This record gives structure tokens, C-alpha cells and sequence, in this order.
């Protein structure tokens, strides 16, 4: 059991399966808390996650949540899944919501797991920001390529896939 | 199972 | 008749005349669809554009619009009028609304037509982003200078003006 | 008595004491007007400031406020308190609200007074933007260090503090 | 520069381009004010016209607007575009909204510019009312026929078209 | 004491003094009931009239009020004050609200007391309708001229005035 | 099977049985579509008619319905039941709602079936409009007299009754 | 069955 | 007192 | 013409005729402004009074109205009609709404015109407060007794009546 | 069976058992009606009392309830339970809600049964008002002391208790 | 460190600086909790005070807050700033909101710090209540006179001023 | 002209 | 049963 | 420039 | 700074 | 016609 | 006078 861990979940289609990660990670960290981007609420009912994680930080329920306290209360902060938008906001120091504010404050404990279409992944601006993040000690995991179900065509093509737990653990703990 | 747009 | 074209309209005072472009462009492209930034809705009733364009993408009516499908469905994507804000968001890979998300995903089919006060146009940060966009193969039209009706004083002075259709077509097709 | 001055107040915990600055500054500038970021409204009732400042610019009351007019109507524009978020948005030319739009348009009359936790202040991305702002003639005040009230504990500690009026005046007028 | 002019805009698809007329007319009349029919608000955001006209009369913002004052404050009152409905209401003295009430009160300064499909234009009842209006000194412009954009097909055809500014000016001033 | 009487009050500025009539008429008719036009509700709180009249017919409280029952329940129906709009609607058989529907159904017991600016009174279309009403046995009182407090300027000038009770009674009973 | 037919239903107490007509007429016309007046919605849940007619035109669901398309899409347009109000609005060319707008546009395919109390039927103004309609080629059916259930007294007195299907068909097709 | 007010 | 616009 | 006068109207059934006083008083005072108690809004639409008085003070439209400014801007302050409640609140220095706050601040320019049922007038506590008000230089008019319309019965009886203008003027000016 | 009785219930924790009193009193008075203070609605659903009392006076359902009629319709008016606040408002003649207005109007038929913590009961100001009430013929029952369940500590300590029915009857009838 | 202290803040313009007191007092009392009057919420966002005080009592969030518990939980209760209205309500035992209810219950631990315009301070009724409060052992601080920034005119004049912390502490502890 | 409850 | 805060 | 249904 | 109306 | 702030 | 999180 390691220290308290915070999941910063963003609006990736894969956020709908964030519960699998919470349960897995709860077997290795004292606490697993979660914080969502405003847009991810269009994909899931974030309320149900209260049943799996120790604490759910909701900026609508409480608009005055202390980002400094949140950062100090955790040893690890994971952006999972990390959207292109949030990755780029973090890289530019933009923090117009609680999630990004927490990421700016806790850049030293930040672990980013990118998830998006390979086409989005190729964006020049996104890539420049990913280099900037890495060159400034923000840990950015290298997306895995594999069989992914493409909601667009319903085909199982090759594309960026979500990281399995072993890889998450190894990237965060090593 | 991972997803993609 | 060329392929399907998408207009990404932003909050420039000139968005109120976007219908003139839709009608003109509809004479040259199989389809002319439109997508607005949240802020542009304070300038016009976007609903009426449904009468001129083939399809209106509304992220409020449908928060789960697939940006990948939208990008794949078009051969050309025009940011017209393109605000300083959206230009700068695109340059930094920021996509916190459907319009900018579409622009990040379809950077390869992107054509940007800047419109703003000459004073805003002189902003250092805006200009660095415009260079960055151009140096990464995003087509950015060079704003035209001419008699523009300044709303501050009901007097026609010289400033940045909207591109006429010939120039739009030539910039997009050549 | 110098020219008209505009205060661009952002979501720093210290925005709750912005009235002290308005009253002080009103003793030296013909007019002291104020403009808030959307988020700062969660800290104070901005309506009450109408009793101290000459004019309150409210983008909700009037979504079509002319940023060019606002910039032209003032000789000085102060971002006070200036949040990490707004500082970073200005540095990247991002202007998705009236306050930042005004700051992009009036970069030449801009004076920024940073306020945030020392930990946030150390963010790499924030610092690169601060250099970029300074290297492009945007005046950025160097945060003062001193005794401060820590809301989490209710006790005093050393951290970034708000600038006193003498320093504000001297930084703006000299 | 002639006296103050009032535009009474009704629910014709062409009301979306009413701004072009406001700007043009502002070059010839001391003031160009505007008043919309309730239904035209489904076509445009009338709020934006405040940026072009001197005054916007809004019966929702102020349900107690004095129609007598409005009529006395103008030398010319134009119903442009004039819908079949409003034309027929005026002809029968029906005034169940501010616009029609103003038209009944100011029949002596009224100039009507009909706009509608040629098929609607052929309505017997509409035509009897147009004769009645003309036979009672209400100036009714004769609709121009020419090439027009048909929203249903997106192609151009011959039909009633909007009057150009020269014709508007000549019909009102001569 | 004569039979039951119904007052159909319309949106004339003088509707604010309708209570004086209710009280007076209640001294001569078994019952004095009232029915307002939708627009008159912008001038007064119709609810208070429940304290003076026997019954208040509210089409919003009850959208299914039987106009036939209402007409049969009264021996006299007065349109007081009668607006130009309602007079013209009655003349054309238009009944798009409860008040006008009642007037169409009870044309045989109808007594109309016009009230409006002398300028509105001169409207050709209004006058043709007044002749049509009279030529079809609808009793239309001839407006009185006298000192009227013009709201445009706090000065008493000569204009159409409200009928005193003696005249109302005499016109209705004789 | 004849061409597409449109039913324009108005606020007559009998609109509650409009479904019987839809089903009957569907046995003789390719399509039977329906359009209601705003007031008729106080008598029935118009939504349920979607289960019987091919298409339901709802101006609230879609405020920008093309009246020209609606008229062109049908060979016959029936106002059934036709209220005194709608009959009179049509006769005067008044079209302040979708139903009346469609009737003005399609006067050449219009078939009107009046339904109201015999007392309302005797209104002078209504009758003048009915003559005007007939003298201008708008087909107006002559109301049938027979045993009708009078909701007012619960008695089966003689009054105007709804037309049976044979008469509807014969009046429309012959 | 027809109705009447 | 009587009124007029 | 005397100085500016303020009417503080309370929830007496007679507040519905407050317009008669405004018009009368406007013939003798530079300005006649009005301020209502929250409860009086259940008797009338206070908005319409804007058409008769120079200024309407609305604590809902503006919750931060300066009572000191209001008191300083007038030479006379009349509580008319004055309810038992407001009279008693003033006597005890209670000011939980704008009207009573203004009355506490301007006790030196206060003129109270009581209106209520004779039975309420006999209340011991009310009377002790009236003595207290008089013994502290607050001018309290002695209610007139005469014929009155009793809303419950609709017949006339002897009771407290409203003061005529001569008496109001004489009590305020002498 | 005595005359009609009115219960004026205030916001005492004991108002939740007011139904026991209604049922008991209904065995001795022709009618037992009830009227609640606005605040007592936070303790119970006042609607259910309609099932026990003859009439429920609701100032929200009807803001224009005639307090004079209410007082005249009853021979006895009981404030039960009577809160310190209502007792003090009555003593000062304050009537800013229907309940207190009724108590001011019916002071001659008023019977007050105080209920509150013994600590509140000791308040100097409350006691001065209780003397004032008694010295002006308002019947104020002397609170009973006994075993009361203290919600605060869950202990059955000695404190002021509610009056049993025998005492209520004897105090009111004797 | 003394016992728990409660601040009862009322609607004085100075309530906007109540945070300065909370922070200061927190250096001397185990706990500093706050409770606002309903009206003071128009001056500030009371929510933010949760970041400075130990507990915020909100009667809207919880309408059933036990005033007895609140009073028992504190050794000192300060009305700061104390408005004329609240002072007068306390003096008369009026408690129609949580704040005044707490003050009635805890009169024995009450410390009142008056703040208002000198003109309001001169009100006879207010002064009689202040004497009554003092003569009944309620501690009422004597307002300080000094340079106060008058909001009517941006000029520093002499008037009642807020008490500095030394005086607050000395008045409460001695 | 005057009213009472 | 009587109650007390 | 001109539109029709 | 202290305030007054 | 083109526009500018 | 100054606050921090
Ligand atoms: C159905 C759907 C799926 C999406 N999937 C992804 C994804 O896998 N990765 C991504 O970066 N954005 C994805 N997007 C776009 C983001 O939701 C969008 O850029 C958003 O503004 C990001 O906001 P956030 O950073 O606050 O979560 C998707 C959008 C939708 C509607
Ligand atoms: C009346 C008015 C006109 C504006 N005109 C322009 C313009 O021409 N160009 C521009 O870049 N911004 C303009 N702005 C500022 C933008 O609306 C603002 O920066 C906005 O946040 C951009 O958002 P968007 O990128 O989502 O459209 C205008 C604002 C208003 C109120
Ligand atoms: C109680 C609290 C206090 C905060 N204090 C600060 C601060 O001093 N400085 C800062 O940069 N951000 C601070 N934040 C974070 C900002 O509010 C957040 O980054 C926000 O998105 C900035 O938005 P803005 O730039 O529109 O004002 C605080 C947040 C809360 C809830
Ligand atoms: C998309 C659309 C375009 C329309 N165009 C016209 C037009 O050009 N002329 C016209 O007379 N009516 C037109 N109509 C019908 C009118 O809007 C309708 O008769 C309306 O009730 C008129 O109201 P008004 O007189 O208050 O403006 C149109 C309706 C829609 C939905
Ligand atoms: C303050 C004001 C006063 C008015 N006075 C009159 C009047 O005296 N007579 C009249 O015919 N219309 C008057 N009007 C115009 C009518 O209110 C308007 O024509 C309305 O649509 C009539 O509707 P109704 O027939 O349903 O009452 C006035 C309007 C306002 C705002
Ligand atoms: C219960 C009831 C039944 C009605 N029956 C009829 C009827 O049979 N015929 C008619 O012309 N009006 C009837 N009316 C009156 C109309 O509904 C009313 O005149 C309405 O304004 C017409 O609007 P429309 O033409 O938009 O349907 C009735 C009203 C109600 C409340
Ligand atoms: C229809 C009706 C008429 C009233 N008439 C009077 C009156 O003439 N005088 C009075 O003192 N109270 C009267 N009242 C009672 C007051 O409205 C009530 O005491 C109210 O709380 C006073 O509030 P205010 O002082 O804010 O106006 C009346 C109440 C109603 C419902
Ligand atoms: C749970 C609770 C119980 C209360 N019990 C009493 C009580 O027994 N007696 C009392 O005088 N006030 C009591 N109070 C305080 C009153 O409700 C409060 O003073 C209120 O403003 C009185 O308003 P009213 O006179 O309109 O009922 C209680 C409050 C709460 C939340
Ligand atoms: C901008 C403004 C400032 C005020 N300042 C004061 C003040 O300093 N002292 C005071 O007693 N009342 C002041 N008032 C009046 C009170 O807000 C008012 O009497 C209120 O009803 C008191 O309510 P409370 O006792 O619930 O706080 C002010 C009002 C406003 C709108």
C-alpha cells in the first residue's frame, strides 16, 4: 500500500470505464480519490463513483475547493484518461477548471496517460506540448497501440489503447 | 476493452 | 462542385453575416455545414442557419457529437470568421469546445480567415501563434485591409475586412 | 489625478478585499472601473463594487460589451489580483471571456500583479509565460513575500502577499 | 441628413439581413431606430442590432413603451421587411403588439415594403388590404421581381426580392 | 337593480382606474363581473379586482371557460375601456383571446366605450370598423373630449376622456 | 387514394374527436397530416395524433417550419373543425400563427368546415367574412344542423353539428 | 357525437 | 382624473 | 412648486388608487417619487407608476439603493396610505425593508397618513405607537371618518377614509 | 358547542402536534380553523391540517385574505403555540404577515399560549411585552412547567410545557 | 485563547469587510463562527466566509438550526456590524430570522457594535432602544467617530466608524 | 373613492 | 408529550 | 442577397 | 478603511 | 459591408 | 491582510 492517489479524469470516451481503474488501484494505494473535468460529466454519472473511490471532488457541489489542500493530500496525481485538450492546457499552464488548477499546482506529482484517436495524436501542437511537458519533468506515458473498438465504424482497428494496470503501476511507482 | 472515436 | 465543406464560425461581430457566405459557398460545394463557438450565439440565432446550410452541428442539442466523424465527413474546414481567441486556442492545441476540438482533429484540412480589429491583430502573442500555425501547415489567410464600418463611431475607416468569396474560394481551392 | 484606470480582477482568494484597492486608487485616478473573471463571482457579490468604482463591466448583464471601447477608455489596465490561469491565458493570447479579451486588446497598457501560493508560483509553465510576457513589454510585478493568513490552518506563514498601494502606484506610474 | 427614421421589422426570412439596411440608412437619417415583431425574434438575436441602430424598442424589456412618443419621435416609419400578416393587420387596424400599434398610430408616416413568396403575394385577401392601404394614403412599395435564393432547394429562382437602398430612399424621400 | 353586467377591460392606460367603475356600477346591477385582455395585465394586478367585482374570469387560471355561459349569464357586456385594437378585432370577428371571443358571441348585448389618443382615433381603418359596428347594431359610445392629463408631458390638454358614470348608465340603459 | 391531405385543426370543442377523422381520411388519401392552432392544445394532447397521422407539424418544436413547403406538399388543406376566429382571420388575411399562415399561402386548396354555436354563427362580422371567402374561391362548407350535445346544459338540443365523412369527402373531392 | 358549448 | 398617452 | 416629495406607499387596499395622488401632487412639487412596501406589490403593478412619478425606487431591481441619498434628495416624505404595520414598525425603529429604512433615516421629514379599518385603528398597541411618534416630532395626520366602500358587502358605510388633496397639502405645507 | 374558534399557530417545535389540539377543540367549538406563520411551514406540511380543521387560511394560496372578515368570523382567537417572536410582534403592533395582522385586528378576542425554552422565557424584552399585553387586556396564559423532552440533549428535563386541553378550555371559556 | 465566539453580521455596508475581523479574532478565540442576516447576503457572498471561520450557520441551507444549541455553543455573541434594524428588533424581542432569534436567546452573552450613518444614529426610537438594551444588561458599544469614507461622495468626512480590534477585544473581554 | 375591508 | 429545544 | 421559402 | 452611506 | 469594433 | 490557500 502506497500513499494516497488522485485520479484526474477527462472527457475521453474511455472515462466510462474509469471504475475498473479505481477498483484496481484501490488494491495498491491507501486512498484513491477522483476529480472530473466539467465535460466528462456528459459521458457518465460521476455520482456513482462515490461508491468506489474514497473521495469525489466536485467543483459544482463546492466551488471553493482548496486546490493546495488537494495537491498536498496526495502523493500521486494521475490524469487518466488524459484528453488532448487537458494535456495542452496543462502544458500552457492554463487552469480554468478545478482539474487543471490541481494539475498546475501539483505538476511535481503529475503522471499523464494520453488517450485519443491516433489522428488527434498526430497534431503538431499537441506534440510540441508533450515535449514541453516531458522536458519539464512532467511524466507523460507513451500511448499503447493495439486493437481498439472504433465507435465510428464499429470495427476493431489498430489505434491508441488504454493502459493496463501493470503498466499504470509500473509507470507511477518506478 | 479500449475505445476510439 | 467540390467536396463537403464545414464552416467553423466564431464570435466576431461579422458572424452576423455568415449567411451570405453559406449561400455563396453552397454554389460550389456539395454540402456546406456549420458549427459555432459557444460565444457566437450571443450575436445571432444559430437556429436560422439550418435553413441555409445542409447540417448544423449543435453541441448543446447533442453533447456527444463525434468530432472524428465530423472531420472525416468534410474535405475542407474553414474557420470563418476566425477570432483571435480561437486562432490562439488552435495554435496551442486547446480544444475545450466542439469547434476547437474539430479544428485540432482536422488541422490537415484547416483554412483560417482572421477577423478582428487591427489593434488586436498587432498582439505579439497572437502573431507568434499565427507563425506557429503557418510553420505547421495550417493555412492562414492574410487579412485584407480596406474600408470597414467601425461600430465605435458610425464612420467608415481603414481596418481589417472580411474576405470576399473569390478570395475565399481561391485560398481554399488553390 | 491621472487618467482612467481599469481593474481586471481574477479568482484569487484575495479578490474579496478588492474594495480596499478601489477606494485607494480612486484618490489618484480620474476613474477606477472594474471587470471580473467569471470565476471570481464565486468569491464575492460583484454587484456591491458598483458603490465604489465608477463603472462595473458585466459581460452577463451585457454580452456585447465592446472590448475596443473599454481598452480605449483607459490609460492603465491592472490585472489585480492576477491568477496563474489568467496570466497564462494572456501569455498565450487566449481570450475566452471579456477580461482576457480586454487584456489581449490592451497588452500595451497592461500591468499584472500575480497572487497565488508559492507552490503554484513555482510551476515551470507559469514561469515560462511570465518571461514571455516580460520579453514582450507586458509589465509583470514581482510578487512580494511576507506573512500571510493560511485559510486551511487559520495561522500565519511566509508566502506570496498582495502588493500595498505605494508599490502598486509606483509600479504603474514609474 | 433627414429626420429620425424608425424601422418596423417583421418575421420575413430576410429580417436576418436587416443590419445591412440599418448601416446604409444611418448615412442619410439623423437616427435609425428599430422595433421588431414578436415572431421575428425566432430569426435573429435582436440584441445585436443595438450595436448598429441608435435605439432598440423592446416591448418585453419595457411593456409600457408609449406608442405615441415613438410615433412623434420619428419623421418616417418603415415596415421592412413587411410580412403579409403585418400588412393585413395594419389594413384592418389590428394592433395586438407594439409594432402594429405603432403602425396604427403613425399611419401618416408609414412606408411599407412587402416581402414574401410570390404565391403568398397572390392571396386575394392580402391584395384587397393592399388596395385599401393605398386608397387611404399609406405608402406601399411595389415588390421587385428578380433572382432569389430558395432555402428549400439552395438554388436561385425568380421571385419577390428585397428593395435595394436607392429604391428605399427614393420611395421614402420622394 | 338591473341584471348582471360584465366589464371587458382592455389595455388602455385608463384600465388602472377600472375599480372606480366597478364600485359605481355595483350600485346599479345585481352583479358586476370583469374579464381582462391579456395585455391589460401589464398595467394592473387583476387579482385585486376580485375584492370589488362578484366574479373575475381568468383564462389563464382556467383556459376552458365557456364563452357561451359567460354571455348567457349577463344582460349587458361593456368593453370599457375599449382599445383601438379590441374594437377592430370585434369589427372583423377576430377572437383570439377570451375577451374578444365573448364579444363575438355576445355582440347583441355589446356596449363599446372607446378610449385612446385623438391621433389613434383618427385612424381610417379604425373609423371604418366603427361604422361597420354601428351599422350592425353594436352600440358604440361617442368618445368625450375634454381636459385629459397627457402622460407624455405632465400637462392637462384636450383629448378623448373616459365617460363618467351618468353617461355610461344612460348609454347602457337607454 | 388521392393526394396528400392536411388537416388544420382549430380550438373547437370538437377538436377532441379529430382522431376519428384522421383514421377515416387515411383510407382515402396517401397521407393525412395535421397542424393545430396554439389554443387547441388546451383541449387535447396533440402529441398522441402522431400515432394516427403521417406527420404532425408543431411550430413550438420547430418555429421555422416552411409554410410554402407545407402548402406545396399537399393537394388538399382542410380547416376542420374551423373556429369562428380562424375563419375570420383567414378572411382578413391575418396569419399570426403557423396554421393561419399556411391557410393564407394555400388559399387555393382550402376547404373550410365551420363548427361553433348557432349563436356565434349568427355574428354579422363572421357572416360578412364567410361571403368574402366564398366570393374569392375559398370553399366553405355549409354547417349541418342536427342533434348536438350541449355541454352547457347537458341537453341534446338542435344546433350546428360536425360533418360526417361522406359529406367531407364529397365536398372536398367534388 | 357532435358537441356545442 | 382621465388619462391619455 | 415646492421641493421634491417622496411617497412611501404601504399595503392598504387604497394603494390601488395611489396614482390619483401622484398626479395631483405633481402639480405642486418639483418631483413626486414613489417607494412601495414589499406587500403592496400584491395589490398593484408598481411598474405602471413609472408613467406618473419622476422616479420609482425598487429594492428588488436594485437591492443596494442608498437610503441616505433617498432621504437627502427629498424635502418631504409621506407614508400614504400608511398601514398599521408600517406605522408600528416606524414607531419601534424597525426597518427591515427599504421603505421603513427610509422612514427611520428621514424621521424629521416624515408625514404619516393612517388608513385602515376603524377596528384596527382601535388597537391599543397601535395607539401607543401613534402617541410615541407624535411625542417625538413625527407628523401623524388624524384619520378622517366618512362614507366608504366595504369590499366584503359592496355597500357603503362609515369608516376611516383617505385624505383629500387639500388636507394632504395643508398638513404637509403648514 | 361554543362559537367559531381560530388557531394562530407559530414556529414552535410543538406546532408539529397541533393536530391533537384541532381534534380536541373540534369537540367544543362549532368550527376550528387554522392560520400558520410563514416559518411554521418548515416544521410541518400545513396542507394536511385541511383534513382536521374546517378551514385553513393560506396567505400564499390567497395573498388577499381579508383580515377583518377572518376576525369577525370568530369568537375566539388562539395563538397556540405562541412563539416569543409572535408574542413580541403582537405587543408592538407589528403585523408583517397574515397571522400577526389578524392578531392586531382581533386583539379583543386574543388568547396567547406561550411556548419556548425557559431560557428564552427569561428574556427581559419578552417579559416587558408580556406585561404590556396583559395590561392592555390581551389574555396571556402562564406557561406550565413540567417534564419536557429536550431535543437538544434528548433528556427529559423540567421546562415549559404545552397546555393540556382542560387548561386551554378553562382559560378561553372562563 | 478564550472560548468559542459567534459573529452575528447584519446588513451594514461594512459587512463587506467582515473577513478582516474573523481573521483577527481567530487569533484569540478557540473558534470564530458566523451567522448572517438575510439582507446582508445582498452585500457579500457569505459562502466564502467558510474559508475563514470555523462554522457558518446558514438558515437557508438548514431551516431547522437549533438556536438553543447555537447559543450554548458560544461564550460570546457579537452583533458586528450591528444595524439600526437589528438593534431595534433585539430591543423589542423581535426574532423573525435566525440571527435575531439567536440574539433573543443569548441576550446574556450579547455584545453589540452599532454601525450606521450619524443621521440614522440620531433616530429617537433607535436611541430609546439602546437605553433599554443597556438598562437590561445587554452590552452596547459606543460608536467611534472619525474619518469615514462616505460612499455618497468619494470624500473622507467625519462619521461613525467601525471599531478596531483592540477596542472589540477590550469591550468583549473586560 | 375610499375602501375598507 | 411537550418538546423543548 | 434575397431569400424566399 | 471604514465606510458610511 | 464589413465590420470592425 | 493577505490570504493564501
Ligand atoms: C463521444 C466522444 C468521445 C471523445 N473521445 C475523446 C478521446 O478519446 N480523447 C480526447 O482527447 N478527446 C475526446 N473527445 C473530445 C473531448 O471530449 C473534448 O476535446 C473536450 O473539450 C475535452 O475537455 P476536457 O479536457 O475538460 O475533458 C471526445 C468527444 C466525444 C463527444
Ligand atoms: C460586439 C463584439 C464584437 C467582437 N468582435 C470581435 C472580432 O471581430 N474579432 C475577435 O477576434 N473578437 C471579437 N470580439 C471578442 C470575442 O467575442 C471574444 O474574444 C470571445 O471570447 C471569442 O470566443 P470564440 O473564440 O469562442 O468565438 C468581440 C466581442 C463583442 C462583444
Ligand atoms: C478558495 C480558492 C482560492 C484560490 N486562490 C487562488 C490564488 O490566490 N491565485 C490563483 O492563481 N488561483 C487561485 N485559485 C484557483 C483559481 O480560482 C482557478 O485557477 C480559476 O480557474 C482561475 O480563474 P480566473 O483566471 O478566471 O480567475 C483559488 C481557488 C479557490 C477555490
Ligand atoms: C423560415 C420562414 C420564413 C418566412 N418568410 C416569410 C416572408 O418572407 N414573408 C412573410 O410575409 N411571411 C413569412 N413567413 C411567415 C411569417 O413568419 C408568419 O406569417 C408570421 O406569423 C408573421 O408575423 P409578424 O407579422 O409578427 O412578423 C416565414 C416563416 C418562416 C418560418
Ligand atoms: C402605457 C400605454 C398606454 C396605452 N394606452 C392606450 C389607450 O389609451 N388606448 C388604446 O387603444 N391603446 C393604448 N395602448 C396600446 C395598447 O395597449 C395595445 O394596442 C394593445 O396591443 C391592445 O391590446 P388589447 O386589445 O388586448 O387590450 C397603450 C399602450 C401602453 C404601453
Ligand atoms: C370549452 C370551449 C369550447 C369552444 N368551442 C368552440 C367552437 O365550437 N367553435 C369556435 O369557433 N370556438 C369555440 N371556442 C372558442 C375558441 O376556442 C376561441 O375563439 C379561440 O380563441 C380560437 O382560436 P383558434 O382559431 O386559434 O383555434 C371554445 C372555447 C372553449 C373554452
Ligand atoms: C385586501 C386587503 C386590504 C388591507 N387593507 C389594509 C388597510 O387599509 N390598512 C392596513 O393597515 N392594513 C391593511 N391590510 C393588512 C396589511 O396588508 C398587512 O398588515 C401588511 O403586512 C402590511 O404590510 P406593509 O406595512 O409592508 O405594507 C390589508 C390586507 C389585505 C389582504
Ligand atoms: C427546531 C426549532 C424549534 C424552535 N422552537 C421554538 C419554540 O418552542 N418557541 C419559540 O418561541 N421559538 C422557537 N424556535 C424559533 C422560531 O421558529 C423563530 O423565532 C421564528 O422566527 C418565529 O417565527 P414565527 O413567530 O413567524 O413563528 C424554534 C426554531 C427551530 C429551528
Ligand atoms: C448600500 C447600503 C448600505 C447600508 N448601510 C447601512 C449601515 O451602515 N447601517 C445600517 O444600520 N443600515 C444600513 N443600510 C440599511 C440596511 O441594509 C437595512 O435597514 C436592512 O433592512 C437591515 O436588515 P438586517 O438587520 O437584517 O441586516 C444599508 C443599505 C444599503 C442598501
Amino acid at each position: 500500500m502506497y500513499g494516497k492517489l488522485l485520479i484526474c479524469a477527462t472527457a475521453s470516451i474511455n472515462v466510462i470505464n474509469i471504475n475498473h481503474y479505481i477498483v484496481e488501484l484501490k488494491q495498491h494505494f491507501d486512498e484513491v480519490n477522483i476529480l472530473f473535468s466539467p465535460s466528462s460529466k456528459n459521458f457518465i454519472n460521476t455520482d456513482v463513483l462515490k461508491l468506489f473511490c474514497d473521495n469525489l471532488y466536485d467543483e459544482i457541489k463546492d466551488p471553493l475547493l482548496n486546490n493546495i489542500n488537494i495537491v498536498e493530500n496526495h502523493e500521486y496525481i494521475l490524469v487518466l484518461p488524459a484528453s488532448a485538450n487537458t494535456i495542452n492546457k496543462i502544458a500552457n499552464g492554463i487552469c480554468d477548471n478545478l482539474l487543471t488548477t490541481v494539475c498546475l499546482t501539483g505538476y511535481q506529482k503529475l503522471f499523464i496517460f494520453p488517450n485519443m484517436n491516433i489522428r488527434m495524436w498526430g497534431n503538431p501542437f499537441l506534440q510540441k506540448n508533450i515535449d514541453l511537458l516531458k522536458n519539464n519533468d512532467v511524466k507523460v506515458y507513451s500511448p499503447d497501440m493495439n486493437k481498439s473498438f472504433e465507435i465510428s465504424s464499429g470495427r476493431y482497428k489498430n489505434n491508441i489503447t488504454m493502459p493496463n494496470i501493470e503498466n499504470v503501476l509500473n509507470f507511477v511507482l518506478n | 476493452d479500449s475505445y476510439t472515436c
